[PDB]
C-alpha cells in the first residue's frame, strides 16, 4: 500500500519531466526561425503526440493501477483505450516516417529534398496520424459490437480483442514488428551510406544506436508480453502488465530528449528559454 | 498596348457566345482584368472581374452565375462566355485593365469594345447633368452624388472618374478623388467630400468633349452613374 | 472584413507575390553555390574553361545538378568587407599553383590567404574544396630545383609523391577549426577530365553533412 | 604616385585647410536650437497615442 | 622630391590640427549641461516583413513615409508597404549579390547595385505594368556600396574603388568623379538641400564632397577603424559615423571637429547602419550583436535598447516625418518599430 504511493511520487516526477520536455520543444519549433524548417514539422508533430500521451494516458493509467482496478466508471475505460492507442501508435508512425525521411535524405541527397515540399510533407504527416486512427480506433469500439456483448469487466480495464490470437497478433504486427523491421534496415542503410571522416561516422553510429535501441528496449518487453498474454492467463502474474506498461511511455518521454540532445541549437534554445524564464 | 476584343454581332435570344479579347503589350498575368458593358443608348454597366491568376472572380447581380468568365495567361487572352442571352443584354462590352497596389491607377486602359445585338442594399450614383452646353475656355464643375459614404476608414475615397469622347473607348481621368491618371492634362482637378463630388475643370479646350461617368470602388458590384453630355 | 475592395485585391496581389517568391526561393535553394577563390593568375582560367570588372559566375551541370561558380577573385578590393556576402555557400573552391614555389615567393602569401579564409568567422561551417593544379609543371620543377627553399621546416627527400603529400598536409594543418569543416584536397592538371567528377563527389559528401545538420543529427 | 600625386594631395589639402571654421560654442548651440525647435515635431520622442499613429493595426 | 613634399604635407596637417584645437571652445558634452533628459524610450515592433528568404543588406524609405524597399541576398527586391503588410512589387534581380537600395524622391525609380559594379535603376510607375531596368550604370571598378538620389535625373554612388561617382540618367555615364579617398568607400548620405554629401571610406576618414563643384571641401579624420554608416543631422550641419570600432562620432560641417564619441564598454561589435530621427535628438545605430541601439544626441547617454532580431542588423532608417523606424537585419525579417 505504502510502496505504491511512494512510487507514485517518482511517476509524477517523470510525468512532469515529460510535460516540461514537450512544452519547451514545441514552442522552440515555432519561436526559433532556424528551427522552422520543413523537416522539423515531423518533430513538432511527435511532440504534439507526446503531450497528449503524457498529460492524459499514463496519468489515467496510474489512477487505474494504484487501486489495481478502475473505480471511477467503465465508460471512461471504453474511451481511454481508444484515446491512448491512436496516439501511442501515431508517435510510432511519425518516428518511422522520420526514418523514411532521413533515409531518403541520405541515399537521395539532392533529389529527395527538392521533390518534397510543405504540401508533400503534410500529406504524409497527416497520413501517418490517420493510419493509426483507421486501424486501431474502430478496432476497439467495434469489436465488442460485432459480438454484441461486452468482453471487459467493469472493474477491469483492458483490450476487448486482446485474447484471440488472430486479432491481437494482427494489431501487434503492424504496430510493432513492421516498424522495427523497417527501421533497423533503414538505419543500417543510413549508417553504411554516411561513411562517404572517422569522427562523423562514429558519431552517426553512436546516434543511431541511442535512437534505435532505446525504442527496442522500450517496446520489446511490452509487445512480447502482449503476445504472451494470449492463451495462458496464468503464465504470468497480472501485475507484470502494470510494471511493463511503462516502457512505451518512457520511450515517449525520452523521444524529446533523443531529438533535443542530438541537435546543438536545440540545446542553445532550451538554454535561452530557461534563462528568460 | 492595344486591347482588341473580338466576338458578337447579330444574335438571336438564348444563343450562347464567347467574348474574347487578346491582350498584347503588358504583363497580362499581373493585371486584374474586368468586363464593362454599355447599352447602345444608356450608360456603363459592370459585368464581371478576374483577379491575377484567376484567384478572385466576381459578377454583377444581373449576370450572377448566368455568365462564365475566365482568362488564359499563356495565350495572353481574356474570355467571357454568355449563356441564355436576352434582349436586355445588348451592349458594347469593354475590356478593362486594372492593377491593385498602393497608389496604382485601376481601370486605366479600356478596350475598343464589341458590338452585341440580340433581337427578339446597393450604392447609387446620382448625376442629373445631361445635355448641358459648354463653350471652350470656360469652367464646368460636373456635380455628383452617391448613396453611401465613399470615405472608407482607411483614409482614401474609392471614387473614380471616366471620359468618353463621341465614338471612342472610355478613358480614366482621376483614379481616386483628387488625383490624375497618366496622360491626362492638369486641367481636370477633382474635389469631393463624403457623398458629394465635383470634377472641376479650370479651363477646358475643344477636344475634351464627351460624357463623364462616376464609379465607386468601395465595394462591389461597382455601380456607375448616368450620362453627362457636354454640348459644344 | 473591415477591408476595402482595393485592399482585398492588394492582399491578393501580396499573397501571389508570396507564392511566386516561394516558387523561386525553393528553386534557388536547391542549386549549389560554389565560391571559387585563389591567387592571382593561379590557373583559374583553365579550370573555369574546363567545367563548361566584378563577380563572374558560371552554371555548369554535372550528373543533373545545377552548380554556381562565383569567381569573385577578380575584384581587387578589401576581401574582408564583402566576404560576409557569401554566407551559406556550399563550398569554397580554392586553387593553389603548385609549381610557383621558385617564383618574392607567393605561396606564403597564398598560405596566409588560406589561413585567413578557413578561420574566418563567416566560413566556420563551409568546407573548402582545396585544389592543387599544375602538377605536371610541379613534377618537372621538383626534379630541376629542390623545393626546400620555400619551407625551412621541410626535411624530406626528393620524392614527388612525398613532397606533394607534405605540402598537402601543410595546407590541411592550417585550420584552428579541426572539426567544424573538412578540406577535400585534389591534384589536377590540364590533361584531366576528372575535376568535375571529383567536385560532384565532394558536393554530394558535403550536402550529406548539410542535411544531417538540418535535421539536427549532428 | 610620389611626385604628381603628392602635389595633388598638398594642393587639395591647402583648400581643405583654408576653410574658415567657427567656435564650438556656436556650432553646437545651433545644433541644440534645432532640437528644441522641433521637440513637438518628433513622433518618436513624445509617445504618440494609437489615434494619430498610422501603425496602430 | 618626395621628401620636399611629404614634409610640407605633415606640416600642413599639423597646422590643420592646430587650427582645429584653437576653435574648440567647449565640448558639446559641456555645452549640453543641466538639460532635461530624454529618459528611456519604449519601442515596440508594429509590423514584421516576412517575405524575404535570405540576408537583407540594404533598405530605404520613401518620401511619403508609406512604402519601403529591401535588398535581400536572393535575386529579389521587395517594395514593401508600411502601414499595412503587403508587397507593391517584387524585382527579379540580375545579380543575387546586392548591397544597395534607393527609393526615388518622386517614387518613380529604385536603384540597385552590389558586387557586380553595376547600378541598376528600376522604373516603377510605368505603363505596361512591370518593373524594368531604366539604365544599367557602368564605369565602376569595385563593388558599389550605397546609392543615393538627388532627383529622378541624378544618382550619387559610392563604390569599393577609392572614388565616388555622380551619374546621369539621360546618358548613363558619370558627370563628376570624386576621386579623393583611399580604401573602400562604404556609405554616404545626401543633404536636405542636396548640394553636399559625405562618403565614408575604410581609411577611417569622412570627406565632405561638393556635388556642384565636384571637389572635396573637408576631410574628417580622428576616427579609429573603417566606417560603414553615415547619416546627416536633419539641419544638415552635422553627420554621424559608424565604424567597426564599436563607436560612433557626431561631427560638424562648420567647425570640422568631433562633438560626441558614442561608445560603451559593453559593446564591441561594429556599427552597420546609422540613422538620426527627426528633430535630431536621437541616434539610431545598427549594431552587429544581433541588436540595435538608440543613442541620445545632445548628451551621449544611451536611451532604451532596440533588440528584436537574432542576426546581424545590416540596415535601418527613420522615415521623413519621424514616425517609424525599420530595422532590417540578416534574418529575412524587417521590423518597423515605433
Amino acid at each position: 500500500t505504502v510502496e505504491m504511493v511512494f512510487i507514485a511520487t517518482v511517476t509524477g516526477s517523470l510525468s512532469l519531466v515529460t510535460v516540461v520536455g514537450n512544452i519547451l520543444v514545441m514552442l522552440s519549433i515555432k519561436v526559433n526561425r532556424q528551427l522552422q524548417t520543413v523537416n522539423n514539422y515531423f518533430l513538432f508533430s511527435l511532440a504534439c503526440a507526446d503531450l497528449i500521451i503524457g498529460a492524459f494516458s499514463m496519468n489515467l493509467y496510474t489512477v487505474y493501477i494504484i487501486k489495481g482496478y478502475w473505480p471511477l466508471g467503465a465508460v471512461v475505460c471504453d474511451l481511454w483505450l481508444a484515446l491512448d492507442y491512436v496516439v501511442s501508435n501515431a508517435s510510432v508512425m511519425n518516428l518511422l516516417i522520420i526514418s523514411f525521411d532521413r533515409y531518403f535524405c541520405v541515399t537521395k541527397p539532392l533529389t529527395y529534398p527538392a521533390r518534397r515540399t510543405t504540401k508533400m510533407a503534410g500529406l504524409m504527416i497527416a497520413a501517418a496520424w490517420v493510419l493509426s486512427f483507421v486501424l486501431w480506433a474502430p478496432a476497439i469500439l467495434f469489436w465488442q459490437f460485432v459480438v454484441g456483448k461486452r468482453t471487459v469487466p467493469d472493474n477491469q480495464c483492458f483490450i476487448q480483442f486482446l485474447s484471440n490470437p488472430a486479432v491481437t497478433f494482427g494489431t501487434a504486427i503492424a504496430a510493432f514488428y513492421l516498424p522495427v523491421v523497417i527501421m533497423t534496415v533503414l538505419y543500417i542503410h543510413i549508417s553504411l551510406a554516411s561513411r562517404s571522416m572517422a569522427a562523423r561516422e562514429r558519431k552517426v553510429t553512436r546516434t543511431i544506436f541511442a535512437i534505435l535501441l532505446a525504442f527496442i528496449l522500450t517496446w520489446t518487453p511490452y509487445n512480447v508480453m502482449v503476445l504472451v498474454n494470449t492463451f495462458c492467463q496464468s503464465c504470468i502474474p497480472d501485475t507484470v502488465w502494470s510494471i511493463g506498461y511503462w516502457l512505451c511511455y518512457v520511450n515517449s518521454t525520452i523521444n524529446p530528449a533523443c531529438y533535443a540532445l542530438c541537435n546543438a541549437t536545440f540545446k542553445k534554445t532550451f538554454r535561452h528559454l530557461l534563462l528568460c524564464q | 498596348v492595344q486591347l482588341v476584343e473580338s466576338g458578337g454581332g447579330l444574335v438571336q435570344p438564348g444563343g450562347s457566345r464567347k467574348l474574347s479579347c487578346s491582350a498584347s503589350g503588358f504583363a497580362f498575368s499581373s493585371f486584374g482584368m474586368h468586363w464593362v458593358r454599355q447599352a447602345p443608348e444608356k450608360g456603363l454597366e459592370w459585368v464581371a472581374y478576374i483577379s491575377s491568376g484567376s484567384g478572385t472572380i466576381y459578377y454583377a447581380d444581373t449576370v450572377k452565375g448566368r455568365f462564365t468568365i475566365s482568362r488564359d495567361d499563356p495565350k495572353n487572352t481574356l474570355f467571357l462566355q454568355m449563356t441564355s442571352l436576352r434582349s436586355e443584354d445588348t451592349a458594347m462590352y469593354y475590356c478593362v485593365r486594372s492593377i491593385y497596389y498602393y497608389g496604382s491607377s485601376p481601370f486605366d486602359f479600356w478596350g475598343q469594345g464589341t458590338t452585341l445585338t440580340v433581337s427578339s442594399s446597393d450604392i447609387v450614383m446620382t448625376q442629373a447633368t445631361s445635355s448641358v452646353p459648354v463653350t471652350p475656355g470656360e469652367s464646368v464643375s460636373i456635380s455628383c452624388r452617391s448613396s453611401k459614404s465613399l470615405l472608407h476608414s482607411n483614409g482614401n475615397t474609392y471614387l473614380y472618374w471616366f471620359l468618353q469622347r463621341p465614338g471612342q473607348s472610355p478613358q480614366l481621368l482621376i483614379y481616386r478623388m483628387s488625383n490624375l491618371a497618366s496622360g491626362v492634362p492638369d486641367r481636370f482637378s477633382g474635389s469631393g467630400s463624403g457623398t458629394a463630388f465635383t470634377l472641376t475643370i479650370s479651363r477646358l479646350e475643344a477636344e475634351d468633349v464627351g460624357v463623364y461617368y462616376c464609379m465607386q470602388h468601395l465595394e462591389y458590384p461597382l455601380t456607375f452613374g448616368a450620362g453627362t453630355k457636354l454640348e459644344l | 472584413c473591415t477591408l476595402s475592395a482595393e485592399d482585398k485585391a492588394a492582399v491578393e496581389r501580396s499573397k501571389m507575390i508570396d507564392r511566386n517568391l516561394r516558387e523561386d526561393g525553393e528553386k534557388a535553394a536547391r542549386e549549389v553555390k560554389l565560391l571559387l577563390l585563389g591567387a592571382g593568375e593561379s590557373g583559374k582560367s583553365t579550370i573555369v574553361k574546363q567545367m563548361k570588372t566584378g563577380i563572374v559566375e558560371t552554371h555548369f551541370t554535372f550528373k543533373d545538378l545545377h552548380f554556381k561558380m562565383f569567381d569573385v577573385g577578380g575584384q581587387r578590393s578589401e576581401r574582408k568587407k564583402w566576404i560576409h556576402c557569401f554566407e551559406g555557400v556550399t563550398a569554397i573552391i580554392f586553387c593553389v599553383a603548385l609549381s610557383d614555389y621558385d617564383l618574392m615567393n607567393r605561396m606564403h602569401e597564398s598560405m596566409k590567404l588560406f589561413d585567413s579564409i578557413c578561420n574566418n568567422k563567416w566560413f566556420t561551417d563551409t568546407s573548402i574544396i582545396l585544389f592543387l593544379n599544375k602538377k605536371d609543371l610541379f613534377e618537372e620543377k621538383i626534379k630541376k630545383s629542390p623545393l626546400t627553399i620555400c619551407y625551412p621546416e621541410y626535411a624530406g627527400s626528393n620524392t614527388y609523391e612525398e613532397a606533394a603529400a607534405y605540402i598537402q598536409c601543410q595546407f590541411e594543418d592550417l585550420n584552428k577549426r579541426k572539426d567544424t569543416k573538412e578540406i577535400y584536397t585534389h591534384f589536377t592538371c590540364a590533361t584531366d577530365t576528372k575535376n568535375v567528377q571529383f567536385v560532384f563527389d565532394a558536393v554530394t559528401d558535403v550536402i550529406i553533412k548539410n542535411n544531417l545538420k538540418d535535421c539536427g543529427l549532428f | 604616385a610620389s611626385i604628381a600625386q603628392a602635389r595633388k594631395l598638398v594642393e587639395q589639402l591647402k583648400m581643405e585647410a583654408n576653410i574658415d571654421r567657427i567656435k564650438v560654442s556656436k556650432a553646437a548651440a545651433d545644433l541644440m536650437a534645432y532640437c528644441e525647435a522641433h521637440a513637438k515635431e518628433d513622433p518618436l520622442l513624445t509617445p504618440v497615442p494609437a489615434s494619430e499613429n498610422p501603425f496602430r493595426e | 622630391e618626395l621628401d620636399q613634399l611629404r614634409q610640407e604635407a605633415e606640416q600642413l596637417k599639423n597646422q590643420i590640427r592646430d587650427a582645429r584645437k584653437a576653435c574648440a571652445d567647449a565640448t558639446l558634452s559641456q555645452i549640453t549641461n543641466n538639460i532635461d533628459p530624454v529618459g528611456r524610450i519604449q519601442m515596440r515592433t508594429r509590423r514584421t516583413l516576412r517575405g524575404h528568404l535570405a540576408k537583407i543588406y540594404a533598405m530605404h524609405w520613401g518620401t511619403d513615409s508609406r512604402l519601403l524597399v529591401s535588398a535581400s541576398q536572393d535575386g529579389k527586391l521587395i517594395i514593401w508597404d508600411s502601414y499595412t503588410t503587403n508587397k507593391v512589387h517584387a524585382i527579379p534581380l540580375r545579380s543575387s549579390w546586392v548591397m544597395t537600395c534607393a527609393y526615388a524622391p518622386s517614387g518613380n525609380y529604385v536603384a540597385c547595385g552590389g558586387l557586380d559594379n553595376i547600378c541598376s535603376i528600376y522604373n516603377l510607375k510605368t505603363r505596361e505594368g512591370n518593373v524594368r531596368v531604366s539604365r544599367e550604370l557602368a564605369g565602376h571598378t569595385g563593388y558599389l556600396s550605397c546609392c543615393r538620389f538627388l532627383d529622378d535625373n541624378q544618382i550619387v554612388t559610392s563604390s569599393g574603388d577609392t572614388t565616388c561617382a555622380l551619374w546621369d540618367i539621360e546618358t548613363g555615364q558619370q558627370t563628376t568623379t570624386f576621386t579623393g579617398h583611399t580604401g573602400d568607400v562604404m556609405s554616404l548620405s545626401l543633404a536636405p538641400d542636396t548640394r553636399l554629401f559625405v562618403s565614408g571610406a575604410c581609411d577611417a576618414s569622412a570627406k565632405l564632397w561638393d556635388v556642384r563643384e565636384g571637389m572635396c571641401r573637408q576631410t574628417f579624420t580622428g576616427h579609429e577603424s573603417d566606417i560603414n554608416a553615415i547619416c546627416f543631422f536633419p539641419n544638415g550641419n552635422a553627420f554621424a559615423t559608424g565604424s567597426d570600432d564599436a563607436t560612433c562620432r557626431l561631427f560638424d560641417l562648420r567647425a570640422d571637429q568631433e562633438l560626441m564619441t558614442y561608445s560603451h564598454d559593453n559593446i564591441i561589435c561594429g556599427i552597420t547602419s546609422v540613422s538620426f530621427s527627426k528633430s535630431g535628438r536621437l541616434l539610431l545605430a545598427g549594431y552587429d550583436d544581433f541588436n540595435c541601439n538608440v543613442w541620445d544626441a545632445l548628451k551621449a547617454d544611451r536611451a532604451g535598447v532596440l533588440a528584436g532580431h537574432d542576426n546581424r542588423v545590416s540596415c535601418l532608417g527613420v522615415t521623413d516625418d519621424g514616425m517609424a523606424v525599420a530595422t532590417g537585419s540578416w534574418d529575412s525579417f524587417l521590423k518597423i518599430w515605433n
